């Protein structure tokens, strides 16, 4: 839970104008769209960097790149890969960051619109936003199906089987005998319905506001290179504020900036405790971090 | 929809 600034440049000034634009709009509210970069302080090993136990396990496993562990074709061939990951990954290991609980101030505060994650985690849910705010649009593990049929599966099931030595007899539907596997979105699936259909509705809300009061959507922690979600930015109004706090520009705000764009360089949870300092609700959050 | 997750 500490903080640093990333450097000797302060940010405090960047992070006081988005301060100073929901005191001047206050029953306003705040879309945020976050990825990986969020929960690094929380210790989540990634799975692509070696030099982390996760990394050098699914090597011993043979996983020939680590994106493979999220391809369909190859858990078909070979499911121990991905079970040794969700054993490593499965929530209930890791405990929510500062921004995280940022989310859940918003809320308490009624200005939380709607959080999309690229993260498959849950630490936003787990630090209590509240199901109809969230959008997890790689989905989690907190529903399984049967990749052959659909059938549904009680996500017990398949955590039972990461609590043996070894892993061995992978989850096998029932009805048609393939393999059950969590709601994980892997390459080359589609996202959950529910991402289009809330995008299109929070869209929709988007346009209507800035014809009257006037919304924000802030882009944390995330590199924008991963399809369909990093389509968002792109389709935010051109006349709503985008705010990107992430350790370097990326994605649109790099290849299409727009003069109200308003960069900070600056680690999420240093850009949290800001915040909330130049917000004034320093109070209610010192309240919700130590129960 | 936007397609299937990808690079
Ligand atoms: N917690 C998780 O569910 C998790 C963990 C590890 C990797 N992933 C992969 C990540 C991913 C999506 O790409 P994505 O979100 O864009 O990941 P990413 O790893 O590609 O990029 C994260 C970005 O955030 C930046 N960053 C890192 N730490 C911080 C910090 N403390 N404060 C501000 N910025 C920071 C960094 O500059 C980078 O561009 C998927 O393909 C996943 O499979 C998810
Ligand atoms: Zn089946």
């Amino acid at each position: 839970m500490a903080s640093m600034s990333v450097s000797t440049a302060s940010t405090e000034m960047s992070v006081r104008k988005i301060a100073a634009h929901m005191k001047s709009n206050p029953n306003a509210k705040v879309i945020f769209m976050v990825g990986a970069g969020i929960s690094t302080s929380c210790g989540i090993p990634d799975f692509r960097s070696p030099g982390t136990g996760l990394y050098h396990n699914l090597a011993r496993l043979k996983l020939p790149y680590p994106e493979a562990v999220f391809d369909v074709d190859f858990f078909q061939s070979d499911p121990l890969p991905f079970y040794t990951l969700a054993k490593e990954l499965y929530p209930g290991n890791f405990r929510p960051s500062k921004f995280h609980y940022l989310l859940k101030l918003f809320q308490d505060k009624d200005v939380l619109k709607r959080v999309y994650t690229q993260n498959f985690d849950t630490l936003e849910r787990q630090a209590g936003v509240k199901d109809d705010l969230i959008i997890e649009a790689h989905g989690s593990f907190a529903h399984c199906h049967c990749i052959g049929c659909g059938k549904v599966y009680p996500p017990q099931v398949f955590k039972s089987k990461l609590a043996e030595h070894p892993i061995k007899d992978f989850v096998k539907c029932d009805v048609c005998g393939e393999l059950v596997k969590p709601a994980i979105v892997f390459f080359g699936e589609d996202l959950p319905d529910s991402f289009s259909e809330t995008w299109l509705n929070d869209s929709e809300w988007l346009r209507e506001k800035i014809t009257t009061q006037q919304p924000l959507v802030i882009v944390v922690g995330t590199s924008l290179a991963v399809y369909p979600f990093a389509s968002l930015p792109e389709e935010i109004p051109r006349k709503v504020k985008r705010v990107l706090c992430n350790l370097e520009t990326v994605g649109d705000f790099k290849a299409n900036k727009r003069p109200t764009d308003l960069i900070v360089h600056q680690y999420s949870d240093e850009f949290a405790e800001q915040l909330v300092e130049e917000l004034g609700w320093q109070e209610d959050f010192e309240k919700i971090l130590t129960a | 929809k936007g397609g299937a997750k990808r690079h």
